[PDB]
């Protein structure tokens, strides 16, 4: 036919597109098409009601079966039609209804054969082609019932009520197939849509004891080729549709991990609709074993079955989906395992080494105080792995991910010397792309940058004290005394309540969660929560904090100039600083304290109550 | 016919093909180790479809 042409022609290219191992799909041939006879159906008045009876009876009978009989005539095809017929004026009025009402099985009957020898066509996929062959096995049946009421009719044992008496069931069933025909032709289906389709016209009876059969056989008889796509995903982990019907699409374009399988929404079938998503889950879990090594099917019985009334095909997905998230979570637990992989980024990152550091720090002061330009990133590397032998992170196995990222600031949006624009580079493997990710590397060195800029002006307020006691004034002994005891206290704070609680918690996560999409959400809300219960992603930063900085900084350069070769030029500096210090303390005190956990922070800064605002 | 001369190439290393019936062709060498990088190449044509493109360049 013409207009289903149209569509095929689209959807080869679509499926075309996709493949590389195939070839192009072979269409029926022009032949078949053109003949009436290979598809489906293309002095009188005055004679008493019995020969007239004979011969429309007759004729009637013919056209049940796809051929024009004499009185009655079928109307010519020519495209998609519910067909109409034509009757002669010379039969009687009796005559002339009784006939009219036999008559929609005959036009239903025209359009279901020509559904059937077109939705065998290949680009339709293996559930339409499984739909037209049910069909084709119902309407072999009606030709069984044809031939014998020939034989009743030369014997004098047909008549128009005897026809319509026996043809009952078999014109409501071909009115339920005429329904689904012309709504799976008029619009696109294929795939699922012609699946939910037979799902939702079983419950358009709620019980016959005809109709129930109809649909659970044509459910049960398309939903088997769909099935064959199915469990090849389900339990081994790979689509191969020969035809794109399937619910799950791969094309091909690291990152693949939840990027190369999408879904469509009308390849669905409804039955399964509530489970979609975990029969996507599925292969994309198995999937990842297979490129280390070892392809890894389930051991399940693979016997899924539709029944009408029952839900006994949910309980064989949910037990696969089960052992699948087993089987990934399992894999990775007992290699490649997760417990080494973020344990390292804690132990760099976190600092549960501070040995790492202490050689670090005093080692490359002078080199990473240059401008960022000015520094090389080979220089780093290299003192890096100085100090990684110095310490005891020299015998962790994983110190090999230890790599340069030069970084702008992290005092831009919700540096320009080698300290807090550096960072490291963690690399990862193929199947830890599904934990640890892309956006969660940029947000864990930022965390580093900015306990690493906490810590070099612990460094600077240290040295202060130790030179300055030589063997002038007391009015930045006071100040010092104020600014190392604030930003230790916010290290004291920042770990033991947010870091080290939740990470033990997040602990008891990797033992009791049977899943990844747990996992995940785990991890996202620990990094989440260490940014926004801190300054670094608040809205507007809190930015007194890096004025407080700005003034630490300020204040041990000045007091690192203690030698004289004016005592009251620096000590007017100092006080300067000092107001300007002071301030900005009690302005972090108020507008911590009227953000919405305040009086643990608080308690830390202040215990004595010296400044109360 | 196609599987009796697979069953005759991974264990005879024969095409016996007449007519192409097989995707390995051999083109007569030197025969002084220039056998292995000239002699058998692919026709993409005869390949099965039923045979994926990996198995027909492993069997080689």
């Amino acid at each position: 036919l013409q207009q289903s042409l149209e569509l095929k022609r689209k959807m080869l290219r679509d499926k075309q597109n996709k493949k590389n191992s195939g070839q192009h799909l072979p269409i029926f041939p022009a032949w078949v098409y053109e003949r009436p006879a290979l598809i489906g159906d293309f002095p009188i008045g005055t004679l008493p009601l019995a020969s007239q009876e004979s011969a429309v009876v007759e004729d009637l009978l013919y056209v049940l079966v796809g051929v024009d009989g004499r009185y009655v005539s079928a109307q010519p095809l020519a495209g998609r039609q519910s067909r109409t017929f034509l009757v002669d004026p010379n039969l009687d009025l009796s005559i002339r209804e009784l006939v009219h009402r036999i008559l929609p099985v005959a036009a239903s009957y025209s359009a279901v054969t020509r559904f059937i020898e077109e939705k065998s066509s290949f680009e339709y996929g293996q559930v339409n082609h499984a739909l037209a062959a049910a069909m084709r096995t119902l309407v072999k049946e009606h030709l069984i019932l044809v031939s014998q009421l020939e034989q009743l009719h030369r014997q004098g044992l047909l008549s128009l009520q005897k026809l319509w008496f026996y043809i009952q069931p078999a014109m409501r069933t071909m009115d339920i197939l005429a329904s689904l025909a012309t709504s799976v032709d008029k619009g696109e289906c294929l795939g699922g849509s012609t699946l939910s389709l037979l799902h939702d016209r079983s419950f358009s009876y709620t019980g016959d004891s005809q109709a129930q059969e109809l649909c659970l056989y044509l459910t049960k008889a398309a939903s088997a080729p769909y099935f064959e796509v199915l469990e090849k995903w389900i339990y081994r982990g790979i689509i191969h549709d020969p035809y794109s019907e399937f619910m799950v699409e791969e094309h091909e374009l690291d990152k693949y991990w939840d990027q190369r399988y999408t879904i469509v929404q009308q390849q669905i079938p409804s039955f399964l609709q509530k489970m979609a998503d975990k029969i996507l889950s599925t292969g994309k879990y198995l999937n990842v074993v297979r490129e280390c090594g070892h392809d890894v099917t389930c051991p399940v019985a693979k016997e899924i079955i539709y029944t009408l009334k029952e839900r006994a095909y949910v309980e064989q997905i949910e037990k696969a989906f089960n052992y699948a998230s087993k089987v990934l979570l399992d894999f990775l637990m007992e290699e490649k395992e997760l417990v080494a992989h973020l344990r390292s980024i804690k132990r760099y990152f976190l600092m549960d080494q501070g040995d790492f550091f202490v050689h670090f720090m005093d080692l490359a002061e002078e080199e990473l105080r240059k401008p960022v330009e000015d520094i090389t990133p080979p220089r780093l590397e290299a003192l890096l792995e100085l100090a990684l032998r110095m310490s005891t992170a020299n015998t962790d196995p994983f110190k090999d991910d230890l790599k340069i990222d030069l970084m702008p600031h992290d005092l831009i949006t919700q540096a320009l010397s080698g300290l807090e624009a550096f960072s490291f580079d963690y690399i990862v493997k193929w199947p830890l792309s599904l934990i640890i990710n892309r956006k969660a590397l940029t947000r864990y060195q930022m965390l580093f940058r900015h306990m690493f800029y906490c810590k070099h002006v612990e460094r600077q307020l240290c040295s202060v004290w130790i030179s300055n006691k030589t063997a002038w004034f007391a009015g930045a002994f006071t100040l010092r005394q104020r600014m190392l005891n604030f930003v230790q206290n916010i290290q004291y704070y920042m770990m033991f309540e947010v870091m080290e609680p939740t990470w033990h918690i997040l602990e008891k996560n990797l033992k009791s969660a049977s899943n990844i999409d747990d996992v995940l959400g785990h991890h996202t809300g620990f990094l989440d929560t260490c940014l926004k219960d801190c300054m670094l992603t608040n809205p507007e930063l809190l930015k007194v904090f890096s004025k407080l900085m700005s003034v630490c900084v300020m204040f041990t350069n000045c007091m690192q100039k203690f030698t004289q070769s004016l005592v009251s030029g620096f000590e007017a500096t100092i006080n300067k600083f000092d107001k300007n210090f002071s301030a900005h303390l009690l302005d972090l005190l108020a507008r911590l304290s009227i953000y919405s956990g305040m009086a643990s922070v608080i308690s830390r800064l202040d215990f004595n109550g010296f400044y109360t605002e | 016919p196609v599987l009796s001369f697979l069953y005759r190439w991974i264990y005879d290393g024969e095409l016996e093909d007449t007519y192409h019936e097989f995707f390995v062709a051999s083109d007569p060498t030197v025969k002084t180790d220039r056998l292995w990088h000239d002699k058998y190449t692919l026709r993409k044509s005869m390949i099965p479809s039923f045979m994926t493109m990996d198995q027909s360049r492993k069997v080689l």
